[PDB]
RNA sequence: ACUCUGGUUUCUCUUCAGAUCGCAUAAAUCUUUCGCACUAAAGAUUUCCGUGGAGAGGAACAACUCUGAGUCCAAUUUUUUGAGGCCUUGCUUUGGCAAGGCUA
């Protein structure tokens, strides 16, 4: 009644591998450490692909939640009890 | 609140222009307090692309540029409280 | 909001702000309209499909959605 | 907000003394109102009802927009509609020509 | 038909106070340690009597304490005696202080 | 002694707190004194058997949980603060939990928690916000089940069905406490924050229980706890099928 | 379905044939059901 | 926050019940065991005192408590906007699409 299911699913994703696509077209794939009720994601070991396609490595990343377009979650979360 | 007026307009054939210029022509079925609009029997014409026919559509309330109303709507009795 | 609990589990294509198309299975939604789509694929224009999987998209970029396939078994 | 009172009619005091009273004028005195919206488009019409979000319903409106060729302004007529408030730049009551 | 009763706590308290003369006023079942149903079952099965308890007849005719000849096992010259192995010790641990334990119901341990 | 010698993270669950209420019937302040004394005794033992200080046990750190398994009660300070937050939305339960133990008193006039008791007859934060509500819940259920239980259940937001209110006192208490507290989230919070994962705890395990030492080449791969490495399984128990 | 008046059986017994014989077979039941419903000391 | 079930009590009948069917505890018969069987144990069967479940019928008043079901948010974080306009290339489905460079 207060906090939506997708935010709960994102909470479940902590500790797995996640790929993050911000409005600047930058793709961040790495281990999601923490997440809040907002999409503020603290995520680590980033393989980052820019718009041109350049790939870099960046060990610590904190993304503002307002600036996420979409988040791709691991498929085992499809079996989360919260997705039933 | 004028969204309540929109919610009173169920089952009417209308066209919606979006901020992306997409003109969707269909019959409104449900409206949310946040203007979130669900349409059925929709004819969507995304600009710079040929129109496509579909059964059901839902458009986020943020992404709506404006509304198009027909001629036979007694808006007066509909904007009362 | 029953207008979308009726649409759960249905294979849904959602239109994005940048013109991106996301086809997948509608799982969950919230008040900010963040969508949970499983076994989701993205369609971009040159035709090409990129299989992604479980996508949690923020409500910001979501524009328009439409049923494409009946719920699977 | 310091004023959580249930009997809140300050929104129409905004519609009488605040900036939004300008469009309430066209609601009561029924004059042509010119709208400039975010798509580099202009809207002329008559507003009937709206609220704090400045989303309003108009009737017998002419919208014009220019296309490049080089900019030529086209016009199309719409009988009755409804504009979302946040999709506007400026709102204008048409001037007194007389 | 008078087949079920639902009572309030102020009535149960009054009924409980009135009947105290017939009530043990114990709060535990530790008082019945080695003096309960399982202990008596074991004593009957082992053909022994707990002091202050029932005295049954031998359940089944079998070997006797005077029937086992001296062996190198059970030789009483190899046995250190500090305190006698009372019958209660044989009821408390039926599989340790006893040979051939059958129908031994294990007693409820501490509460 | 055995746990701190085997280099294991130690946490405490003070079970059977209902005995302080239903059996001993101690005043809430003296129940708090009893709990603090138990925690202090555990801390003294740990410091006796261990040199490093990083195993301080205190409910402020989330190390200690309070529970009563018979009545489905299990809470840390954080979980109870979260109950408050779920009831009254605008409070931050993590910062609230940091003021719910020790000689810290609540001042209702200033709505702030101080280290000095406002005036006199002021109770500590733990008594006022945690022990007193639990005392009152148990007292209502076991004394006023017919008189004033439905009203308090309304206050807490628990709605029990009619055939559910007909239960005996012990099942009714279990049910009421289960509704109020819910799942044992405080225990999981404790064990997630203060018990290392196999990946993190692998290094002390190899250091202590492996004959080759952590420095060994196989010791390194074992200390990584990498599931695509060499198989290394250690078995300590043997369970016999009923046959 | 008929509750006889108490003054009927009184006169019947006071004033004293296989119908009569076949009933006496159940006298132990009559004894058992009587001692069972024995008034308690607080009932007059 | 609006509407439709289910009631409870009582009498009788049918079936299942190894469930402390019973928070109590009788009797008979048969077998075995030893004494030498009220003063003794085991196994089995039966009869009694009298139960729960379900189903069925009768008849007495309560009918929506309860169990359910059908029925106040424009100023960063989401839904009251940084939106739209210019240039090149590949293909033009000659409508323009894709990427980049821009101006605001």
């Amino acid at each position: 009644m207060s906090i939506g299911v997708p935010i709960k699913v994102l909470h479940e994703a902590e500790g797995h591998i996640v790929t993050c696509e911000t409005n600047t077209g930058e793709v961040y794939r790495g281990k999601l450490i923490e997440a809040e009720d907002n999409m503020n994601c603290q995520m680590s070991n980033i393989t980052v692909t820019y718009r041109d396609g350049r790939v870099a490595q960046l060990e610590q990343v904190y993304i503002r939640g307002s600036k996420i377009r979409f988040l791709i979650l691991p498929d085992m979360l499809k079996n989360a009890p919260m997705l039933k | 609140k004028l969204v309540r007026f929109l919610m009173k307009l169920s089952h009417e054939t209308v066209t919606i222009e979006l901020k992306n210029g997409t003109q969707v022509h269909g019959t409104i079925t449900g409206v949310d307090v946040s203007m979130n609009t669900h349409l059925k029997a929709v004819k969507m014409t995304l600009k710079n692309r040929e129109p496509v026919q579909l059964e059901t559509l839902s458009i986020r309330g943020n992404n709506i540029r404006y509304f198009i109303l027909p001629d036979s709507l007694p808006l007066d009795t509909l904007l009362v409280d | 909001s029953s207008k979308m609990l009726q649409h759960i589990d249905y294979r849904m294509r959602c239109i994005l702000q940048d013109g991106r198309i996301f086809i997948g299975t509608f799982k969950a939604f919230d008040k900010h309209m963040n969508l949970i789509l499983c076994d989701c694929d993205e369609f971009r224009k040159r035709e090409e499909k990129r299989v992604l999987g479980l996508v949690l998209l923020r409500g910001e970029n979501l524009v328009s959605m439409t049923v494409e396939g009946p719920p699977p078994k | 907000e310091m004023t959580p009172e249930e009997l809140q009619k300050r929104e129409e005091e905004e519609f009488n003394t605040g900036p939004l009273s300008v469009l309430t004028q066209s609601v009561k005195n029924n004059t042509q109102v010119l709208i400039n919206c975010r798509n580099n488009k202009k809207l002329l019409g008559r507003v009937k009802a709206f609220d704090r979000h400045c989303n309003m319903v108009l009737e017998n409106v002419k919208e014009m927009w220019t296309e490049v060729s080089k900019p030529v302004n086209k016009d199309r007529y719409i009988s009755k509609m409804f504009l979302r408030g946040d999709s506007v730049i400026v709102v204008l009551r048409n001037p007194l020509i007389a | 038909t008078y087949q079920r009763w639902q009572f309030t706590l102020p009535m149960m308290s009054t009924l409980y106070r009135l009947a105290n003369q017939l009530l043990t006023d114990l709060v535990d079942d530790n008082y019945f340690y080695l003096f309960d149903l399982k202990a008596f079952f074991t004593s009957k099965a082992l053909n022994m009597a707990i002091p202050g308890g029932p005295k049954f007849e031998p359940l089944v005719r079998d070997i006797n304490l005077q029937d086992e000849d001296w062996n190198e096992f059970n030789d009483i010259n190899k046995i250190i005696i500090r305190q006698p192995i009372r019958t209660e010790y044989k009821i408390a641990f039926p599989y340790l202080y006893n040979n051939l334990p059958h129908h031994v119901h294990l007693t409820w341990y501490h509460t | 002694k055995h746990a701190v010698q085997e280099r294991l993270a130690v946490t405490v669950c003070i079970n059977k707190i209902d005995r302080l209420i239903l059996e001993l019937k101690l005043p809430p302040t003296d129940a708090y004194y009893k709990l603090r004394h138990i925690v202090d005794e555990v801390n003294g033992l740990i410091s006796m058997y261990s040199t490093d200080e990083n195993l301080i046990l205190s409910p402020l750190l989330g190390n200690v949980c309070f529970s009563s398994s018979q009545y489905s009660i299990c809470f840390t300070l954080g979980s109870f603060a979260k109950i408050y937050a779920d009831t009254f939305g605008d409070i931050n339960y993590q910062e609230f939990a940091k003021r719910l133990w020790g000689d810290i008193y609540f001042n209702p006039k200033t709505r702030k928690f101080t280290k000095k008791a406002p005036t006199s007859s002021s109770q500590r934060s733990f008594v006022e916000f945690i022990l007193e509500p639990l005392y009152k819940i148990l007292a209502q259920v076991v004394g006023d089940v017919d008189t004033s239980l439905p009203r308090t259940l309304d206050e807490l937001g628990i709605h029990l069905t009619k055939e559910e209110l007909k239960l005996n006192i012990r099942p009714l208490l279990r049910l009421v406490c289960k509704k109020f507290f819910g799942e044992f989230t405080g225990f999981v919070d404790m064990c997630v924050q203060h018990i290392p994962s196999p990946k993190v705890g692998a290094k002390p395990k190899i250091e202590h229980t492996y004959t080759g030492g952590v420095d060994s080449d196989l010791g390194e791969a074992m200390s990584d706890c990498d599931p695509d490495g060499p198989l290394m399984c250690h078995t300590t128990k043997m369970y016999s099928t009923d046959d | 379905k008929e509750d006889m008046p108490p003054e009927h059986v009184r006169k019947i017994i006071r004033d004293h044939k296989r119908v009569y014989l076949g009933a006496l077979k159940y006298m132990p039941h009559a004894v058992l059901k009587l001692l069972e419903n024995m008034p308690m000391p607080w009932e007059q």
